[PDB]
């Protein structure tokens, strides 16, 4: 539970990105010209009232105080995303020289600087998408070994969500091999976007080819995931990680919100909306309550602030 | 075979449609875009020369300046000159160099030379250069020279046919045409100083027995821009050496 | 730059409508496809010359990879869309 | 086809294109202005305004699509660029557009071609032959094709100003490096009408050589 | 590159010789 400091660059010669930093100092990593390519650049508070007040006197860029006891990544994006006056932003930068140990901030994508200017942009849409994560397990399906949509309404509503400019990712934990009989007994490949796999599990993530029947154009969903934790409990979140990794693979670089649809709320880390599914052996029919509550979360910054 | 084809389609497959052409008679078109614009930029780039030597108090024509012998002094400057210009060319940088540097005119045959008709000493302590003046006024003796001429082309219905289809000091023209004389003496003169002044002189024993391979050594040398050489197949009959 | 008047912020909608719909009527026969090839091609000879009159490289690939490319019906069903229930 | 009465509809489109055309001061065949020198600032004008109608279309729920804008066409060819015919640029705050007369004027030329063999619609006796037995106005179809074709040019122009305006300079130069922004892409938020545009309504490739 | 830096330092050291003389 800190204060915290932001500088926002005067030219935004690149856009939307955002560092954190250690030491006030650090400047001297980046050297000239270097600087240009950051939007804004998050700070803990001075402790030294006298580094506050050189910042003050400065003038080659634009800055804001305030409070976060609030620490946590979603948390801090909605406080900067007021201070900012802005739904969208970059990613968080860093560098050999290891970054401040805020290492609550732990689960997320952490950007390479140099890549910044090697980044590209992408078709994939037309304006800034929110994003939505789903699953298999007990998850829309009945629940039966043959399984139904939980409506025929939600079926087409998925294709329709298209309409909003929003994203879709689906990450079964269940076992690889079944669900390619599964979108083959229900094909939602012409309405679903990405596809993953095999998440079910934390594995020692330490130092210490598909498609060879019928040419699907998937992936080995690599385990690529740390053990991240280094603790004796039982949980295997949904990995921002892995999803941003994902996503800027298909080149998706910016985005306004990410929600989950799940049925384990451990999974959970601080991400922007949770929808617990509800468990379902025969077709339910009550998706409308989703679609609201769907709606009314992508609206939220319709105000400009999600409250 | 570059017979490049196209289609439209509409949605729905209601229509499909195919036509080609060719990338023939482009090529044309890009060659003469090329050509135009490049002659023209080597055309200006003389006219800057010579303007830039007629602020030297020109109360003279050039004929007369080497007719007479009795100066020097104008002609020196002539030659500092003209390896000044050679240089910027070279170097898009205003330079000035080692600032002392001298010139004797070669003004008898004994002292004469073969080819080469300048020779830069590069420092007998200190740089020095020689002039033959009786050669260089041989070569002003001029009238080689009338334009009226008729050049090689072939396959005009191809590679021609084309082109077929597109469009006080008053002084005249055949002595700004003499000057390109002195420029490309000049010019080959620079490449054996440019060499020695950044090498030794032993190779001398090749490059003035023979220049020859000496564009080797020039490999990764040149500043990335051509000079001089575009009518780029200057030869002669060869065969007929009957050795 | 002087080549703008600006803050000329019409918004026109000069709704001649009856007038507009019967003239319209005339020009129903003409092939909209048939007709339509001919832009597409200009369009395509045109951007072409340019390359050539600069000596330019292009990409071939790149140009049709791009431009006018075909995305294909995935919805088994419908939705609305802009009409006149005219009269 | 039952995609007639959508024909229809874009026809519809083109109509309500060329009728603002002639209702906002159009004074002459347009080719002779575009051959002419002067009222090329009454050609930026009616360009804007056709950006205008065009963001009407993409995106009608908001009136203004912009109140001022900067104009210059351009008569050199050694300040224009190949595929692009129209460029957007920021000075300093001077946001502006900018053209080359010379290369739409070719363009227009090229219009010449004329019917050639497709699928056509029914010819009956009981079609033709009844009418026969009983029951200034007029455009020719390459006429509103040079309107309809100068229209087309404008869709990658204000698709283009369109992400500038968004992403700003840095992202304007990348589409413009890498136009694959543009491939098959209608995913918008509903306002922007994206399924509505011509993108959408018919296909073209090159049927490549070797 | 962590070499940048150090090339300036490099650099700055160059020119405070330099200047003073």
């Amino acid at each position: 539970q800190s204060k915290w400091i932001c500088l926002r660059l005067n030219d935004a010669i690149i856009k939307r990105h955002v560092l954190v930093l250690s030491e006030y100092a650090d400047l001297k990593y980046l050297g000239f010209e270097k600087y240009k390519f950051f939007e804004y650049v998050i700070f803990q508070f001075c402790n030294d009232p006298q580094l506050c007040k050189i910042i003050e006197n400065n003038y080659n860029y634009c800055m804001q105080i305030f409070k976060a006891p609030a620490d946590d990544m979603r948390d801090i994006r909605h406080n900067i995303k007021r201070a900012f006056k802005t739904p969208v932003l970059g990613h968080m930068c860093v560098l050999s020289n290891k970054p401040p140990m805020y290492s609550f901030l732990k689960e997320w994508f952490l950007l390479p600087h140099y890549k910044v200017v090697s980044l590209k942009s992408e078709s994939l849409t037309w304006g800034f998408p929110h994003v939505v994560v789903f699953d298999l397990d007990s998850t829309l399906i009945t629940e039966e070994e043959q399984v139904e949509i939980r409506d025929p309404f939600v079926y087409d509503s998925l294709q329709e969500l298209h309409e909003m400019g929003c994203v879709l990712v689906l990450w079964s934990y269940g076992s690889r091999d079944h669900v390619a009989h599964s979108m083959r007994d229900v094909d939602l490949e012409g309405y679903f976007d990405i596809i993953i796999s095999e998440g079910s599990t934390v594995q020692e993530e330490r130092s210490d080819i598909v498609d060879y029947n019928l040419k699907k154009r998937f992936i080995e969903n690599k385990f690529v995931f740390d053990i991240h934790n280094h603790r004796s409990d039982n949980n295997i979140p949904k990995s921002p990680k892995i999803v941003i990794k994902y996503l800027s693979d298909k080149n998706v670089n910016f985005f306004k919100s990410i929600t989950l649809v799940d049925d384990l709320p451990t999974n959970n880390y601080a991400y922007d909306f949770y929808v617990k599914v509800k468990r379902c052996p025969t077709p339910v029919q009550d998706w409308e309550h989703y679609h609201n509550e769907i709606i009314q979360n992508i609206m939220d910054y319709e105000q400009y602030f999600i409250k | 075979c570059n017979k490049v084809r196209t289609v439209t389609e509409i949605v729905n497959s209601d229509e499909k449609i195919q036509k080609t052409y060719e990338l023939a008679e482009f090529d044309l078109k890009n060659l003469s875009s090329l050509e135009s614009y490049e002659t023209l930029k080597i055309k200006l780039a003389l006219s800057k020369y010579m303007a830039m030597l007629s602020t030297l108090e020109m109360t003279q024509p050039l004929l007369e300046i080497f007719r007479n012998k009795a100066d020097t002094r104008q002609i020196a400057a002539v030659v500092f000159s003209t390896l000044a210009f050679i240089h910027n060319r070279f170097h898009p940088l205003v330079t000035n160099f080692t600032n002392k540097m001298e010139f004797v005119v070669t003004e008898t045959n004994d002292t004469s030379i073969p080819g080469e008709p300048i020779l830069f000493t590069e420092n007998e302590g200190v740089l020095l250069c020689s002039v033959d003046r009786p050669s260089i006024v041989k070569m002003l003796s001029r009238e080689f020279d009338t334009e009226a001429l008729v050049n090689f082309e072939n396959d005009n219905c191809n590679v021609r046919i084309a082109k077929t289809f597109g469009a006080d000091f008053s002084i005249t023209e055949v002595e700004a045409t003499q000057y390109l004389t002195l420029l490309l003496t000049v010019e080959h003169a620079y490449l054996h100083y440019y060499i020695f002044k950044n090498y030794g002189v032993f190779e001398y024993c090749k490059s003035l027995t023979d220049h020859s391979l000496f564009t080797n050594k020039l490999r990764s040398t040149m500043s990335t821009k051509t000079s001089n050489l575009l009518l780029s197949k200057f030869k002669f009959t060869i065969e007929d050496f009957d050795k | 730059p002087q080549q703008y008047i600006n803050s000329g912020t019409e918004i026109p909608f000069c709704d001649d409508a009856e007038f507009l719909n019967r003239l319209l009527k005339h020009i129903d026969p003409y092939p909209l496809s048939r007709m339509y090839y001919n832009a597409a091609n200009t369009m395509f000879y045109t951007t072409m010359e340019n390359y050539a009159v600069s000596n330019c490289k292009f990409n071939i690939e790149d140009y049709n990879n791009i431009f006018k490319v075909m995305e294909n019906i995935r919805k088994h069903s419908n939705k609305n869309s802009n009409d006149q229930d005219e009269l």
